[PDB]
RNA sequence: UAUUAUAUUUAUUCAUAUAAUUAAUAGGAUAAUAUUUGUAGUUUUUGAUACCAUGAUAAGGAUUAUAAAUUGAAAGUGUUAAUAUCAUAAUCAAAAUUUAUUAUUUAUAUUAAAUAUGUAUGUGUAGAUAAAAUAAGAAAUUA
């Protein structure tokens, strides 16, 4: 079913890569007047992703997988995890799809099947290794071995 | 003060013998590397240093572009456009059969060094001079770029009738 | 504390531990409330006032409530006294702007430097006086370009002592 | 929102010279500032070696500092004001209310009844019209009154 | 002779960036020009609010002190005498503590607590 | 850094406080000036050969190269001169891949 | 864990060699000192030779117009006297004012150790020469 | 041009196999892409290659096709007839690059790292300001300062 | 390995590497946790967990007294992406539709005879008829409301002065 | 008062009393500086090479105790100067034992 | 720009306001704050990554002083510096004693109220009772140490003690 | 350790080549001590402020009886070249008289001055091992 | 506030649970009066505070 | 056979211990009274020590798996609970490298706070060696 704030006109879809590091929310709000605009963290999402388009076009593909316009949505990307200075990673940019897709799940329930089947709503079970001493590195490298 | 003029026990030790060799352990001698590069092949050294472009060097060729554009001059234009007909035809499919040998196996330890070194002391002597497997030559068709330097714009009154 | 320094030898100075980490007495006012009148009829804080306070505290107010931490003291009762005390203090300061203008604080305004309406006058003036010197000056230039290479302001109109 | 590079990098070990690999401290991490932590040549761990340039939290430290030093800069930068004591009976009527101090209450709007939410910690007034306030009375004015730009005005932008 | 040797001699008040030695109208560029360039200029200075101008903001200073302003160009911090932290770190109340690894608490209290 | 060459000035500016000029809105693109300077733009870099070429089943049609020129500009010139160049990289596109599915189905029949 | 062996007894006499033998090294320190700050002063008051690179624009104009008439035009008594030293260079740079911050952005100068030999040298092997017996922290010719 | 100290030489097989984290750096083939299209050149070499690391990175996270239990083994040298054409197709790119970038060096009159040949200018590579008062590979002397390398009009 | 169970009924054991229940193996089910008939076990059917805390704060913001808010902590404290986007300067001005959406959405309307529908309205169902529609199928579009745009200057010295008067609390006021 | 030093502000009164009270000028005497010790080094003043390391002189440099040969340049030894170190100020003109 | 600090009496202008360094010279009397005068003007840093909520470790309040020149020789530093009365370094010195019954009471007066003698600890006994078996199985090969020799080379007036066999 | 230099040797283990945290060493071995820094002389290992007071091997703080021999951290000032008596430094292996009194020492304190690590090792204290193994690193010929 | 109550709350800190404590925060009103003759509003005097009546140790 | 891939990448200059006495209880104001203000029997035993003086918790990958799941184990690595009968060795500053069981900062800018490493420019350069399929992106010869 739909779950939209009634009288906000937004649905609010959660998101997250890593896990812990990066965690936002897409607020998706309608937008009756073609007039597209794409916010992240208060800012235009340009001058938030460094204009990159391998980063900001996954940001636009749950609008292909459903087919629908991106002119007639408002979306503003919460961060809600590791706040970093720039966020302009592949992390970061799964992290804001799998939002919006939720978002839009919110939304347009039926829109569902094809995030879904496209694999927006998906989570990957990932992190790093943990911050380890045994490690020299801290992640994945054992010290130097030596036989007598 | 009044330094002594003869010196007892201080500089009579032994002496630490300087590090013979350098890098590692300071026994690495001083003979030719992996890493020497070849001015003698290629307009690109091989094995080429890392360079990296950056946007500055974008905008000071844009400049230069607007200049040289602007001057009249179309002659370092199709130089370039000549050093980009020599390396840029699609190099034919390999012989099936013609593959990149890796390494082989059982010699050394699956960690060691010489492993790549092997690689890189092959891709090494694969130059250009060596890239049989592209087009380049007199002997080179290009039916995708254009074959004189008068078919281009910049000379576009040569074409009329 | 009631599970195990309750009741030895223990029990005492760490009472003494306790108390004092907590001898802490935090002081909390509302603005609001010293917005009243003075039984001598004035209101004891106007407008003013409250800013004459506001700016006497950089980070004491917050949220129209001034907080005051009395953290001098290990007895509770005496950093009650103490934190009076500076309240008190702090208010008979903030309360010369009941005394005049004088004391009213002033504003902080972002007043913006020349804006290029007025920046464009700043080629014009002495215009006369400059393009006279101009005008000799370059009858000076003329003459000196048969005597060096290259003609400097340095030679014209800028200046420096020798020595 | 920035594309520096903040940190500095974990010390680990020696990062060469190639694709995807700087050095460690060379001349373009942080302007050249990495020179203040840089030493040179395949160090002698035992007796050369400065050992503040081998820690990662104070070099960590002086990395930070040079982040604040470039945020100082742009912000001090981005004024083309300045701060004058004008006594309360002066300045213009946005700022003759109780306006809490920084960091003290939400960044207060200058006027809600006025269709105007907009930062008074943030509101910029220029000379060429607090003119009558402080230097009123210093004869001619010294810079003119303010031009102004008609936009009911038919001209080339009313497409006329 | 301590002002002759400008690095040597640091009070433990001594701060830094420390501030030069001024020159005579180095002010603005109206009086830049009136005593330096065209000694015949027409304006004393740019002409000032008979106010206080805060340049120092929001830094309440010392008035009959020399300051400088926090700079404007990356280029002066660079090329500054100011150097880097290289001994310990120290903070007057995290220094009971001793490290991060280390850190003491007295009681086990939370670290979200809102103290009366 | 795409800013290298920019000023490290940061300052503020004033269209009217700033200047005796009259002020001439040249706004952002509407889609309209948008589609047509990006057809040139598509298409006459196709005409000189500047760009995809005989590569062209790859990269998508127009009407969809617009929609993500258009989106990851939002309509503005300046990204839409750059998004007409890092079309490169467009590494979530399927309408080839779609449209040859389509083919190497129907051909079939 | 092996029970540590007890450091064997440390001589005869040997408590008196080191007395005698630390004695005569700070004695070597003595002129080693002497020397050195004589070095390093001489390295300090000799006029240096240029910081820049000439690699680099503005500094890549040729050695008579653009920022090297300024550089002759307004600062070749300051360099000359504060003995081209990078450090006094580059701030006299930045309080020439008519440059703006290039100084630093678009100047290019000589790394630490290329940038302190004195003026007009012609070789390479003189930073990998300088004496090593001077302990300046390589700051002496 | 900044980094103008010693570099490192790795193969193309390597530079490539960095596969979507370097060699398809996506910011690096776009600001490479930005020199041809100033200088006016088809790309048809790295978009040749940026199709087929595009391809690459899509099926990265997915297992390869199944292979069958044949004693006469086909697929395998087909499968390695495939990958080493697009192996050479990304060599032919590499050098397309480098020389493209060799070239507008000095075009722009501006000075390449050390040791990095430029056949616009110089037919060995540039050395100056180096860490070795050698030649790092003809083993000759280098002049101070840096050896110049293009004119002097700016 | 564990029973199906609002983990809040488990507590992790000391030395033991199990899990044990604090109440010892009695047990309430999931639908225990949860109003009757909870949609997923929801607090409010209404919204997930993030969906509840926004719709919140839209509504505080909408309710929002700033002669209210003093005296109070960090919760007198208004949205912050609200808040902001109502501060910004270029917000106040709305941006028009494309004239050429406006000739299309009419060339659709007038011409073609078929009325353009927002995606709310838009039947993007199968089989059953998606009637009734969704009534925020009329919102209007505020770039001073949403689009959350702000600028710098409010998003910092808002979240610090949110930090800070986190303990300028007067917990006695007289409501 | 607990804390800080910056609360303690009858007994620090109470501090400088006291220590008044029983420390003598005829104690605090001979008390030296850094600065006042390192006066008798043959190079009490070198420049750090930071700033001033254009503002170093040779004339600091005392030639006059240390020895050169021409050759190469070097100083090769230092004099006595233990030996007529004649100093008129042996601790400076404030001092009164 | 190098400008001097300068401030014009509430007299001078032609309308009196209170100006804000005579504030700040207010608050410091009133809370006894130190004006430090060397403090410059260029130096007015703040800890982004402490104060700039664009990094993981948002605080709010400068956690430090972004300051190279720092350590607590310093008297600026001594000043604001907290003491250890009353810190974890007493409740540490307080409780932790190897013997945690040593810091409840004294081993003696628990002894002489709970029993009525005064207890060897667990391994004294032990050396005790080792002692009552391996001298009644064996004999000779015990040594005498004692604190005071005396009362041992010296027995009193009677007291001839026993050779055994 | 594994050769128990002091009795200590006998009490802490070692730990490999344990990284340690930068300026945290349960054992001061201030093996850097005499090192020449040219124009940071009265800057490394020394005081820091120039205009401080002396430390406190440097005032006899009470009626001592007498003591067998100062610190390192004694200044070396006037009063230790022309007084021309004993000032004795704890260093390896017993005590290290400053008897040759020169000027250039008058300022620092004795750190610089007593060599930590001496170039001259005796091999009346090392192990049939540890001769062979200095031979090894090259401190003794063989 | 009933001093009677918080009679009634001091002793949970006796019958509280096993390993478990407890600290009270009160927060209470209370009436600190200002006052005429020993805090004076007065004016400024005439010799001016100036920043060396609060340097350091001058507290 | 199937229930399915190691031949790739990044790596190697490695060091810190010191100046002997561990044997016990002893309540203080706002409490209806202790000078208990100031509570005085010396010298009959001996182990955790410089010395034999049992035990008990680490490092180490090679075939229980794919889905709603973690790529770290018991075989015990210094301090620990019953064998006695050479000797006081224990941080309160300033300290003495022979110890296999270690990731160093690489040429635009180089000493300010408890002091804080002055050596090793050299064709990335012998031999043997290190690590890793884990948010990075790897692909084909089972016992």
């Amino acid at each position: 079913e739909p779950e939209v704030d009634a009288e906000t006109g937004i649905a609010v879809g959660r998101g997250c890569a890593d896990g812990e590091k990066y965690q936002f929310t897409a607020l998706l709000r309608e937008n009756r007047d073609h007039n597209g605009a794409i916010t992240i963290m208060g800012k235009p999402m340009a001058l938030v992703l460094d204009n990159k388009a391998w980063l900001m076009e996954m940001l636009l593909m749950p609008f292909d997988e459903a087919n629908l316009d991106y002119r007639d949505f408002d979306v503003h990307i919460v961060l809600e995890g590791h706040a970093m200075p720039s966020i302009a990673n592949e992390i970061a940019a799964f992290a804001l799809r799998m939002s919006i897709a939720n978002a839009l799940v919110k939304l347009l329930p039926l829109t569902r099947i094809p995030l879904k089947k496209s694999g927006l709503l998906s989570v990957d079970r990932r992190r790093e290794r943990g911050q380890f001493p045994g490690y020299l590195d801290g992640k994945k490298v054992k010290r130097k071995f030596a036989k007598r | 003060t009044a330094t002594p003029e003869r010196f007892s026990i201080l500089g009579t030790t032994h002496p630490k013998p300087k590090r013979t060799g350098f890098g590692r352990n300071n026994k690495m001698r001083s003979k030719p590397s992996d890493n020497v590069a070849w001015y003698d092949k290629g307009p690109v050294e091989w094995l080429p240093r890392p360079v990296r472009l950056t946007y500055d060097h974008l905008d000071q060729l844009r400049d230069w572009m607007m200049r040289e554009t602007l001057d009249g001059k179309t002659e370092e234009f199709n130089r370039i456009r000549d050093m980009h007909r020599e390396w840029s035809q699609h190099p034919l499919m390999p012989v099936l059969g013609d593959v990149e040998p890796k390494f082989p196996l059982n010699l050394f330890k699956q960690n060691h060094r010489a492993k790549r070194r092997f690689l890189v002391r092959w891709h090494k002597a694969n130059t250009p001079a060596n890239w049989l497997w592209m087009p380049r030559g007199p002997t080179v068709v290009t039916p995708l770029h254009h074959t004189n330097p008068s078919q281009y714009p910049e000379s576009w009154r040569q074409m009329v009738r | 504390n009631n599970l195990e320094y309750k009741r030895y030898d223990w029990q005492g100075w760490y009472q003494r531990m306790v108390d004092v980490h907590n001898r802490n007495i935090s002081l909390r006012c509302r603005v609001s409330d010293l917005k009243r009148l003075d039984p001598n009829g004035v209101p004891f804080v106007d407008m003013q006032t409250e800013r004459r306070l506001r700016i006497l505290a950089e980070g004491r107010v917050g949220m129209g409530v001034l907080m005051l931490d009395s953290d001098k003291y290990e007895d509770q009762k005496d950093n009650m006294t103490f934190g009076s005390i500076k309240l008190s203090e702090l208010l008979s300061d903030a309360r010369k702007a009941q005394l005049g203008e004088e004391y009213w604080p002033s504003v902080e305004m972002k007043v913006r430097k020349p804006s290029g309406q007025s920046k464009a006058h700043y080629s014009l003036i002495d215009y006369d006086r400059i393009e006279k010197k101009s005008r000799e000056l370059y009858e000076k230039y003329r003459d000196a370009k048969k005597k060096s290479l290259f003609v400097t302001p340095m030679d014209l109109w800028l200046e420096v002592k020798g020595m | 929102i920035s594309t520096g590079v903040f940190d500095h990098l974990p010390f680990q070990h020696r990062r060469q010279h190639a694709f995807n690999t700087l050095p460690l401290h060379d001349a373009n991490h942080f302007g050249g500032r990495t020179a203040y932590l840089r030493e040179i040549g395949p160090v002698n761990i035992k007796k050369s070696g400065r050992r503040f340039k081998k820690d990662l939290r104070t070099v960590q430290f002086n990395v930070d500092i040079w982040c604040a030093q470039q945020t100082l800069r742009k912000r001090w930068k981005q004024r083309d004001w300045e701060v004058i004591e004008v006594p309360f009976r002066l300045a213009p009527a946005e700022q003759q209310r109780v306006i809490p101090e920084m960091y003290t209450d939400v960044p207060p709007m200058t006027d809600p009844e006025r269709h105007d939410f907009s930062n008074i910690r943030n509101k910029v007034y220029d000379r060429e019209e607090l003119q009558g306030v402080l230097f009123g009375a210093s004869g001619p004015l010294p810079y003119p009154p303010l031009q102004r730009i008609d936009r009911q005005a038919m001209t080339l932008d009313k497409f006329l | 002779n301590a002002s002759k040797f400008p690095h040597e001699y640091h009070t433990p008040t001594s701060r830094f960036p420390t501030t030069p030695k001024e020159k005579e109208s180095e002010s603005d560029w109206m009086a830049y020009t009136a005593r330096y360039l065209d000694k015949q200029f027409t304006h004393p200075t740019e002409p000032t609010p008979i106010y206080n101008v805060n340049k120092l903001w929001p830094m309440q200073q010392v008035p009959g002190k020399i300051d400088q302003t926090p700079f404007e160009e990356d280029q002066t911090w660079l090329l500054n005498p100011i150097p880097v932290q290289q001994l310990e770190q120290h903070h007057p109340e995290k220094d009971l503590q001793d490290l991060p690894f280390v850190n003491h608490e007295q009681f086990p209290r939370s670290l979200e607590w809102t103290a009366p | 850094d795409r800013f290298t060459n920019s000023l490290d000035e940061y300052a503020p500016y004033d269209a009217e406080k700033d200047s005796l000029f009259h002020p001439i809105q040249l706004g952002n693109f509407d889609e309209y000036e948008f589609r047509a300077f990006t057809r040139f733009l598509v298409n006459s870099g196709e005409l000189a050969g500047l760009g995809w070429g005989p590569l062209w089943h790859f990269s998508s049609d127009f009407e969809r190269k617009l929609y993500k020129i258009g989106f990851l500009s939002n309509r503005n010139p300046q990204g839409v001169i750059d998004h007409y160049h890092q079309e490169l990289v467009w590494r979530y596109e399927y309408q080839r891949t779609r449209q040859k599915q389509y083919l190497l189905h129907r051909n079939m029949e | 864990w092996a029970k540590p062996k007890k450091r064997p007894k440390v001589g005869q006499g040997f408590h008196e060699k080191a007395q005698k033998w630390r004695d005569e090294f700070l004695l070597d320190r003595h002129r080693i000192l002497a020397d050195s700050l004589r070095a390093y002063v001489e390295f300090s008051a000799s006029k240096r030779t240029e910081p820049w690179d000439t690699r680099f624009r503005p500094f890549d104009r040729v050695e008579k117009d653009g920022v090297y008439v300024l550089m002759r035009h307004l600062m070749e008594d300051k360099f000359q006297l504060c003995n081209y030293h990078h450090r006094p260079v580059k701030r006299l740079f930045c309080n020439v004012g008519l440059l703006g911050p290039q100084v630093t952005t678009k100047a290019r100068w000589k790394p630490y150790r290329y940038a302190t030999n004195p003026a007009n040298t012609s070789k390479a092997e003189r930073i990998f020469q300088k004496d090593k017996t001077l302990y300046t922290h390589g700051h002496n010719d | 041009n900044t980094f103008l100290t010693k570099s490192v030489a790795t193969p193309p097989i390597s530079v490539i196999r960095t596969g979507p984290k370097w060699w398809a750096d996506p910011e690096r083939m776009v600001r490479q892409k930005l020199m041809y299209f100033t200088l006016g050149v088809d790309q048809l070499p790295l978009r040749r290659t940026a199709v087929i690391q595009k391809d690459l990175h899509r099926f990265h996270m997915c297992k390869p096709p199944p292979r069958i239990g044949d004693t006469t083994g086909y697929k395998r040298s087909r499968a390695a007839q495939l990958t080493t054409w697009y192996r050479r197709i990304q060599y032919q790119e590499y050098h397309l690059q480098h020389l493209f970038t060799r070239h507008v060096w000095g075009l722009v009159r501006a000075y390449p790292g050390n040791t990095t040949k430029i056949q616009g200018k110089a037919d060995d590579g540039y050395v100056g300001y180096d860490s070795v008062p050698y030649h790092r590979y003809n083993r000759t002397p280098l002049p101070f300062p840096a050896r110049e390398i293009y004119g002097r009009r700016e | 390995v564990r029973p199906d169970v609002p983990e809040d009924q488990y507590v992790d054991s000391w030395y033991v590497c199990t899990s044990m229940t604090h109440h010892l193996g009695d047990y309430r089910p999931w639908s225990a946790s949860a109003p009757p008939n909870a949609y997923r076990f929801r607090p409010y059917n209404e919204f997930d967990a993030k969906g509840r805390e926004y719709v919140e704060y839209m509504r505080q913001f909408a309710r929002y007294d700033p002669r209210k808010s003093q005296g109070k902590g960090q919760k007198g404290f208004p949205f912050r992406d609200a808040y902001l986007t109502k501060m910004n300067e270029a917000n106040r001005t709305t941006p028009p539709p494309t004239l050429e959406t406006i000739m299309d959405r009419a060339v659709r309307e007038k011409h073609q005879h078929a009325r353009v529908l927002s995606p709310m309205q838009v039947q993007r169902d199968v089989g059953r008829s998606e009637t009734p529609l969704p009534c925020a199928g009329n919102i209007p579009v505020d770039r001073s409301q949403f689009p959350f745009c702000w600028k710098t200057e409010d998003w910092y010295e808002y979240e610090v002065a949110k930090v800070r008067n986190k303990r300028f609390v007067f917990e006695n006021t007289e409501e | 008062p607990h804390g800080y030093i910056r609360h303690f502000d009858n007994e620090v009164r109470d501090l400088f009393q006291f220590v008044d009270g029983v420390t003598p000028w005829k104690q605090a005497q001979k008390i030296r500086t850094y600065w006042e010790v390192r006066a008798h080094h043959p190079m009490p003043q070198f420049n750090r090479p930071e700033v001033a390391m254009h503002r170093n002189t040779v004339g600091l440099l005392p030639a006059h105790m240390w020895e050169t040969d021409k050759k190469t340049g070097k100083v090769k030894a230092v004099k006595d100067s233990v030996r007529d170190y004649q100093t008129k100020t042996p601790l400076p003109k404030w001092v009164q034992l | 720009g190098v400008h001097r600090v300068g401030y014009t009496h509430p007299s001078t202008l032609p309308v009196p306001c209170a100006q804000r360094w005579d504030l700040r010279l207010a608050r410091a009397r009133i809370f006894q704050e130190y004006i430090e005068e060397k403090a410059p003007g260029a130096w007015q840093l703040e800890d982004e990554r402490s104060m700039s909520p664009e990094f993981k470790t948002f605080t709010g309040y400068p956690m430090r002083e972004m300051r190279p020149g720092y350590g607590q020789n310093l008297p600026d530093f001594i000043m604001k510096k907290r003491l250890p009365n009353n810190t974890h370094y007493e409740l540490f010195a307080r409780r932790d004693i190897p013997n945690e019954d040593n810091a409840m009471y004294g081993k003696y007066l628990y002894d002489m109220t709970v029993h009525g003698t005064s207890l060897p600890s667990t391994y004294r006994m032990h050396k005790d009772i080792n002692k009552a078996q391996r001298n009644d199985r064996k004999l000779s090969g015990n040594r005498f140490r004692v604190l005071c020799s005396s009362g041992a080379k010296k027995p009193p007036s009677g007291w001839e003690p026993i050779p055994d066999a | 350790l594994k050769m128990a230099k002091s009795a200590f040797g006998f009490y802490l283990a070692r730990r490999g080549q344990r990284k340690f945290p930068f300026l945290r060493r349960p054992h001061i071995k201030n093996t850097h001590a005499m090192n020449l820094s040219a124009p940071y002389f009265w800057s490394f290992m020394t005081a820091k402020s120039q205009t401080y007071f002396l430390p406190e091997e440097n005032y006899i703080t009470g009626d001592w009886t007498g003591k067998f021999f100062v610190s390192k951290l004694q200044v070396y000032t006037l009063q230790h070249a022309t007084s021309g008596s004993t000032v004795r430094v704890k260093s390896f292996p017993s005590v290290f008289e400053l008897s040759s009194p020169s000027r250039w020492n008058i300022g620092k304190e004795l750190n610089t001055l007593t060599k930590p690590r001496m170039d001259l090792i005796d091999e009346q204290m090392l192990t049939k091992k540890q001769r062979l193994d200095y031979v090894k690193a090259g401190l003794l010929p063989k | 506030q009933s001093t009677e109550f918080e009679k009634r709350m001091y002793d949970i800190r006796h019958w509280l649970h096993r390993q478990t404590t407890c600290e009270f925060h009160t927060i209470y009103r209370k009436n600190v009066i200002h006052d005429g003759s020993v805090f004076p509003t007065e004016h400024d005097p005439a010799t001016p505070t100036t920043h060396d009546h609060h340097r350091m140790f001058s507290f």
